[PDB]
């Protein structure tokens, strides 16, 4: 039945030529790679019956058909040494590992352990995990951010955090004396500020502008471990404490008429006003006797541009960033 | 979502599946359909589909019937319905109305009707039972 | 042309662009300053010495309208005398005069010229949007200008803003400051003038209280604005298309209900991925006893123009793009609409008659509204702009003369991912052209640096030509909601279990090789046309480019040498994408959903990838967007984690 | 007096200035926050690059100014002004600190350990939490504060030491008791409870935010 | 919140209540 | 207690719940052992942490308990700092 | 509040729920997101509402007796729990007992 199913596959993807065609779409030929939610998936081994090994992993045996041993047997090797062949200055020095002893169930679980995170000079997406740090008073002023490198290099070229971006502005100062405006006012070059970001509120409703909303009804309140009880005899989680009753008591210490549903607005809006208005710019005066002095390829020059951003800047007049000195 | 207003292609599936089966075996009839739970089947049956309910206008007597015995049982519209012979919603939709007809009489040879269709004309509570945008019927069967 | 009102002021502004080495424009769209201008100013004589006019646009097709409209007017072929250039799309000749650019091209194109002693004149039209290549092209032409005095800087900025870019405009450098010895007056360098255009009357009417839906109050603005008032099509501002379809399909079904003997209703969607029917069926004008409701998205404020419109609805909502900076994700979210684009929309109704306004909130909603709309280039991701600033020679991108500067530590994210990227040193530098070959090409940076490193370790081609198709905007298969398993099956003709980039790669190559580029097979394909052969356009650019860039082609794909056992080479190229893409990268939970690396955010595949039902352990994916509530991500491609391991060693490490 | 404390170690950099900088000078205040900040920067330049500090936490909103320009050559140091109302001025109040910072004829640098011996046997955590109460209580009252430190005769203050030798439970006492004036400050001055206050509040005082 | 502090004293007497029955009398 | 928790408000408009709590005998199939008493109510009105102490305190102690199991084949150096897990990722994983 | 407190009592114990039960505790997650709407139509239930579902009946057994349970619908068991409430405080206010 491989004939068939695979000219089935040769007639229903023809043009694969990259990758592995899909499986066709049949009631007799089943869809392996399709994800069947997880109350519709079945338990099967490596070999497909559905069936467990482990004692730990809900089997009615364990080992190798309930022997700790296996079909290959064991061996142990030799191990012989004198004066004359040390065993601890010859080359070959095979090492006591701890995975000669082990088994493959136990790399799994080894390398199952062994999970994966991005390093500490680099952040991930959707990595939120600086609120608790900076949201807890005099223990977050403390644990300051751990240089990520970007912030690094920006600062090497001469950025300080605390302020933005841009070129230096040359403001004089404030002293916290107030406003005073009768300092000399001889303008130090500071730094530009930080603009802030922006966080738009998610928005699923189509709820108005300017619309509050019905609020809703909060709930009406609500050697660590246990040996377990089961993760199919869990139920609803009967057993919650023996020795007191309910849940814990959080205690206080004290004790032309317009359209249907329209109104009319009392004012214009100014910003459409402006467009028929005049303005506020007279025109220029153009007297007579000014006359107009000017009597009435890119990729080719691409590929001749031998102009490098060392020698493009040379002439746009700015100054290159200090580099290995 | 399990529930909704029933369609005609839903209608037909559960006459069908009522045929091939039976009305002892819901699970497998609400099986065939999609959104409807085996209660709903089992309500959509035996308050609609089933051809055993007289489904045109209400004889005269049927009438007296209907409120003589509401005057005798208060209420208790699952008691009253097979006496009279419809189902207990239809039972009472038809007092109401007749009660919404009543009204209506008292106002014409009161003189409440006088311009008709304009809007200064109370509605009835038939008005009232129609849903309002963004509500949900609670005897869709 | 001569009924416009800026020709009123047309000598006025050439002695403008004859003194004022800059001259801000205000002016209404609408007014003719797009059509004219540039016509004034080739008939002033400024192309006489062998100069060009270049007209820089934020919107690329209203680039080519717009060039197509002054070509038209000019009496002369597209590409002739007036001609445009927008992304991977250059019509212009030696003959031309007037020339309409995307002012990203203008960006791009300055690695050719940095003085532009191509061009005279230099005009940015629709400035009060304020896209990032706007910004960016005014620091440029400040800081040029500031070496060539005889380039004219023309800002069309259309709302009353404009004082800000004068006031841009005086500040010239830090370094002139010790020259100012002198008496002398300071004089205009900056002069604003302003082209009054003309709109007729229009009546905008508030709510009392606000809405619940504004979808559904819309619809009823509709029916009670058709009932009462006469004869008018209506246009209405939403925002997606959902809501688009949801309003159009209420329409058409209360449209049903509408009494006998009354003028009809025709729906119509104004989306930006239209076919050309329903495009046509839009700009075509209503038929007899027929009037039309236009659900239009933001593209009638701005970009197109429909004609005889006398009703429009703003919903005071409008999706925006914003990069968030800590995590790394866009977020489409549903703004609310600023002060400047609600009066654009209300103007946009009274053209061709005196029209009502019908904005859907209160008056009072109408004062606590931001003035204008958010900078682009503080909700972008500006690891592209760096690029580029750095192609250019200005790697002092922190004291580099922005028009508002982007916020602290979004071009820390922007860094980041341009040293991950290779490109950078550990001194904030570019580097030994493998920068330099990031910097030129006009691709997302995260898969340039693959194409790079592609060479090293092989095939080359195949990654190029899924170059040209992730370069794309408009989706290659033809939306067929009538089909559902017919569109699965012919998705299903070309399908590849290792990834969804091979399935673009299968149906390239199946136009190319032996489709014969031909249009009709693609329509029975459920395959769009246009875009596509742009993408075969662009392979050939790109192929271009990395010609200059010293790296011979190896072009494997016409020779039928097959001996190369295609397992290997299929891993071959998805090692190479994971090579490039380890930034995205993403495990799939039991669950069904995706989560990153850091097991924090909810990931979901996108309903138009290959695997949206296929089961994988490790995937990339080549871009992130925030909807409404879930975070899909798009194109995915199945990965290993030791692949991760071995080809990230310094972004991530095992515990 | 310009306090510069280290909170990880205790090291505390006192700048004493005499009235000889202050001699024939106008708009006192202004250059008095120049010469701060220029006194905090030659230290900085003085202090080896390992114990160059990273971040200043400023009790003044103004040295935000002059500090950056007296910084322009270290852009690794941050500065950051405190939102909390320190009572680093209440150090004045110590009998010793303000009898050498009076007697002082010439500008100059002294170096003192807030902490005295409590790094010994407490974290940096808990020795600047017990210095901030000591403080604030001070602030509050000196003569109070003096009383709770030294209870009794035998308790002794070190020569190297500024406050009294004490024991861990002690100290926990005197902590306790400091709490304690403080909260009943705040009540009497703010008008509200004492004993109806809970931790967060109790913690917010003790820190002097703006509740 | 006046009426959340009527309402919490007619816990309190309620509460009260119940612990005085009979004593009350 | 009662008088310090924290919803004493809403607690206020719940009358007639022992009566409740005898008719839930008619409307749900678990029975519930505790129906006269209402902790929101009535408050905790046992404690048998003490039984926790003495039954550590009356098997010898908790080195003797550990002599019972397999505590020395794990080879952790003391007992206090151990967690029990409840489930495992394995049997978590075949829940539904 | 106190209605939905003692309908989530018999189903808020997480896991191995019927599609009634997962009805049930939809229903009263949404009666808690909107409150004014579920009152609203309670009160409508109540005054308008003569005929309902029919109601489950089984037996549950302590081995000396047994005794009926009753099995009401998610919505009518809202609104019995809300007249409930009301009225038993309604009569603790009025001494009815």
């Amino acid at each position: 039945r491989a004939a068939y199913e695979a000219d089935l596959t040769a007639q229903q993807s023809p043009y694969v030529f990259f990758g592995t065609p899909l499986p066709p779409l049949d009631p007799d030929v089943r869809d392996d790679g399709s994800y069947v939610p997880i109350w519709k998936q079945e338990a099967r081994d490596e070999r497909g019956r559905k069936r467990f090994h482990g004692a730990f992993t809900g089997g009615w045996s364990a080992g190798y058909f309930n022997t700790v041993g296996s079909k290959e047997g064991w061996t142990p090797s030799s191990f012989v040494s004198s004066r004359t062949k040390r065993w601890k200055d010859d080359p070959n020095k095979v090492e006591q590992r701890p995975e000669d002893f082990m088994d493959e169930e136990d790399l799994a679980d080894l390398e199952e352990s062994r999970k994966l995170q991005t390093r500490e000079a680099f952040s991930g997406l959707g990595s939120t995990a600086d609120d608790a740090v900076r949201a807890s008073g005099l223990m977050g002023l403390f644990r300051v951010e751990g240089e990520t490198m970007g912030v690094k290099l920006l600062k090497k070229m001469g950025w300080k955090e605390g302020q933005g971006i841009g070129p230096k502005v040359r403001r004089k100062a404030r002293l916290g004396l107030g406003s005073d405006a009768n300092i000399t006012e001889e303008t130090h070059l500071f730094a530009p500020d930080n603009v802030p970001m922006i966080s738009f509120v998610r928005k699923t409703d189509h709820k108005g502008l300017g619309y509050a909303g019905e609020t809703g009804l909060t709930p009406l309140s609500k050697p660590r471990g246990s040996i377990g009880v089961g993760i199919l005899n869990d139920t609803g989680s009967d057993d919650e404490d023996p020795y007191e009753l309910g849940p814990k008591i959080s205690y206080n210490r004290v004790i032309r008429l317009p359209l249907d549903g329209f109104v009319f607005g009392k004012e214009p809006d100014p910003l459409i006003s402006e467009i028929i208005a005049e303005g506020k710019y007279p025109p220029p005066r153009i007297p007579p006797g000014w006359v107009s002095s000017k009597k009435p390829s890119t990729a080719e020059a691409a590929k001749s541009s031998t102009l490098d951003p060392r020698a493009r800047a040379a002439i746009l007049g700015e100054k290159q960033l200090p580099g290995k000195s | 979502v399990k529930g909704g207003v029933w369609t005609n292609i839903e209608d037909e599936i559960l006459k069908a599946a009522v045929s091939k089966y039976g009305l002892n075996q819901w699970a497998r009839v609400s099986s065939l359909l999609a959104r409807k739970t085996p209660k709903q089947c089992k309500a959509r049956w035996n308050e609609w589909l089933d051809p055993s309910i007289k489904k045109i206008e209400w004889s005269r007597e049927e009438d007296e019937k209907l409120l003589h015995l509401a005057k005798l049982m208060p209420t208790q519209w699952r008691t009253i319905a097979p006496i009279v012979g419809r189902t207990a919603n239809q039972c009472l939709e038809r007092y109401q109305k007749l009660l919404d007809e009543a009204e209506q009489r008292e106002a014409s040879e009161l003189g409440l009707t006088g311009p008709d269709g304009g809007e200064t004309r109370a509605p009835t509570a038939e008005d009232v039972r129609k849903l309002r945008p963004g509500e949900i019927d609670p005897d869709p069967e | 042309a001569a009924l416009l009102p800026i020709a009123k002021h047309r000598e006025s502004l050439l002695y403008l662009v004859e003194t004022n080495p800059v001259t801000i424009v205000v002016g209404q769209t609408g007014s003719g300053k797009s059509t004219q201008i540039p016509q004034f100013l080739e008939k002033a004589g400024w192309c006489a010495d062998g100069k060009l006019i270049a007209v820089t646009q934020p919107r690329r097709v209203a680039a080519v309208t717009l060039a197509i409209r002054v070509a038209e007017e000019f009496g002369c072929e597209v590409g002739k005398e007036v001609g445009y250039s927008i992304r991977f799309e250059d019509a212009t000749s030696e003959s031309t005069r007037i020339k309409y650019m995307t002012d990203g091209l203008l960006i791009r194109e300055a690695l050719v010229d940095p003085l532009l002693s191509r061009y005279s004149v230099i005009m940015i039209d629709e400035a009060h949007e304020r896209s990032i290549s706007s910004d960016i092209l005014l620091g440029l032409l400040k800081k040029i200008r500031r070496k060539r005095p005889d380039l004219r800087i023309i800002i069309s900025s259309a709302t009353l803003q404009a004082e800000d870019y004068r006031a841009y405009f005086e500040k010239a450098s830090e370094t002139q400051e010790e020259d100012s010895s002198n008496d002398k007056q300071k004089e205009s360098i900056a002069s604003i003038i302003s082209i009054e255009g003309r709109t007729y009357p229009i009546d905008i009417l508030y709510l009392d209280t606000p809405t619940e839906d504004y979808l559904e109050k819309a619809i009823s603005t509709v029916f009670d604005i058709h009932t009462n008032e006469p004869k008018g099509d209506i246009l209405v501002f939403l925002t997606g298309r959902d809501e688009i379809e949801q309003a159009v399909q209420a329409v058409s079904e209360r449209s049903a209900s509408l009494p006998p003997g009354s003028e009809a209703l025709l729906p119509l969607p104004l989306y930006s991925g239209l076919s050309a029917e329903q495009q046509m069926y839009v700009f075509e004008e209503a038929p007899e006893n027929t009037r039309k409701v236009i659900f239009s998205t933001n593209l009638a404020e701005a970009s197109v123009t429909i004609e005889g419109i006398v009703y429009v609805i703003d919903s005071g909502f409008v999706k925006l793009r914003a990069y968030n900076p800590k995590t790394g994700i866009e977020s489409l979210t549903a703004t609310p609409v600023s002060k400047a684009s609600a009066a654009q929309r209300a103007g946009r109704a009274g053209r061709t008659k005196p029209g009502k306004c019908f904005r859907l909130y209160t008056e009072e909603a109408y004062q606590s509204l931001p003035d204008a709309t958010v900078p682009e280039i503080q909700r972008s991701n500006l690891a592209p702009i760096i690029l580029q600033l750095k192609a250019l020679g200005i790697d002092n991108v922190l004291r580099f003369d922005y028009f508002t500067p982007p916020p602290a530590e979004q071009m820390t994210r922007a860094l980041e991912l341009l040293y991950s990227l290779g490109a950078l040193d550990d001194y904030a530098k570019l580097t030994r052209p493998l920068g330099l070959r990031m910097a030129e090409l006009a691709v997302e940076p995260m898969m340039a640096k693959t194409l790079l490193s592609a060479q090293s370790f092989g095939c080359l081609s195949e990654i190029l030509t899924i170059a040209a198709m992730t370069s794309l905007d408009g989706t290659l298969w033809i939306q067929h909601e009538g089909d559902k398993k017919k569109t699965e099956s012919v998705k299903r003709k070309f399908a590849a279990e290792e990834g969804d980039h091979l399935t673009l790669l299968n149906v390239y190559q199946a136009f190319v090789t032996k489709g014969r580029k031909e249009a009709h097979w693609c329509h029975e394909n459920m395959l769009n046309y246009k875009a596509m052969i742009r993408a075969v356009s662009i392979r050939a650019q790109l192929k271009r480019f990395l010609e200059r860039f010293g790296i011979d082609v190896e072009e494997s794909l016409s020779s039928p040498s097959v001996s190369q056992q295609p397992a290997n080479k299929a891993e071959k190229i998805q090692r190479c994408l994971t090579i490039g893409y380890f930034a995205h990268a993403a495990k799939m939970q039991p669950d069904g959903t995706f989560r990153n690396v850091s097991g924090t955010t909810v990931l979901h595949a996108h309903p138009s990838s290959i695997m949206f039902n296929r089961k994988a352990d490790w995937v990339i994916f080549h871009e992130v967007l925030e909807t409404k509530d879930k975070t899909f991500i798009r194109d995915i491609t199945r990965i290993k984690k030791e692949w991760l391991l071995e080809y990230a060693p310094d972004f991530y490490k095992t515990t | 007096a310009i306090f510069i404390f280290n909170p990880r170690t205790g090291q505390l950099f006192l700048k004493i200035i005499h009235t000889s900088v202050w001699a024939g000078q106008k708009r006192l205040g202004q250059l008095a926050k120049w010469k701060t900040a220029e006194e905090v920067a030659a230290l900085i330049r003085s202090l080896p690059v390992e114990e160059q500090p990273k971040q200043l936490i400023v009790t003044r909103k103004g040295l935000l100014d002059p500090l950056e320009v007296n910084l322009v050559d270290f852009p690794n140091i941050s500065i950051r002004a405190s939102e909390l109302q320190l009572p680093f001025q209440a150090a004045m109040k110590v009998e010793k600190l303000g009898d050498m910072i009076l007697r002082a004829t010439e500008p100059q640098m002294v170096l003192f350990n807030l902490y005295d011996d409590w790094l010994k046997t407490i974290s940096s955590y808990t020795a600047f939490s017990r210095l901030i109460l000591i403080l604030r209580a001070l602030h509050v009252n000196q003569d109070k504060t003096k009383l709770i430190l030294r209870p009794d005769k035998t308790v002794i203050t070190q020569d190297h030491h500024i406050w009294p030798s004490l024991t861990d439970e002690d100290w926990i006492k005197v902590e306790m008791q400091l709490r304690d004036l403080i909260l009943n400050d705040y009540g009497k001055k703010n008008n509200v409870n004492v004993a109806s206050l809970t931790t967060s509040e109790v913690r917010d005082i003790i820190l002097g935010m703006e509740i | 919140d006046d009426s959340e502090a009527e309402e919490r004293a007619a816990y309190e007497e309620a509460q009260v209540r119940a612990a005085m029955d009979g004593l009350r009398g | 207690n009662t008088l310090f928790q924290k919803d004493r408000s809403t607690l206020s408009f719940d009358k007639g719940f022992r009566a409740r709590a005898e008719f839930k005998i008619y409307q749900l199939m678990k029975s519930n052992p505790f129906w006269w008493t209402n902790p929101r109510h009535d408050g905790k009105l046992w404690n048998l942490n003490a039984y926790r102490t003495d039954v550590i305190q009356a098997l010898g102690g908790v080195e003797t308990i550990l002599e019972h199991t397999l505590f020395k084949a794990t080879g952790f150096p003391s007992w206090e700092g151990l967690f029990w897990e409840k489930s495992s990722g394995f049997e978590a994983s075949m829940q539904f | 509040i106190l209605a939905l407190e003692r309908l989530r009592e018999a189903y808020s114990t997480k896991g191995r729920l019927n599609q009634s039960q997962r009805e049930e505790l939809a229903l009263i997650e949404q009666a808690y997101d909107s409150p004014g709407t579920t009152l609203e139509r309670i009160k409508r239930f109540l005054l308008t509402q003569r005929a309902f579902k029919e109601v489950g009946i089984d037996m549950n057994d302590n081995y000396s007796t047994i005794n009926p349970v009753y099995d009401v619908e998610p919505i009518e068991k809202i609104s019995d729990a809300y007249l409930d409430q009301y009225l038993w405080y309604q009569a603790d206010q009025r001494h009815l007992f």
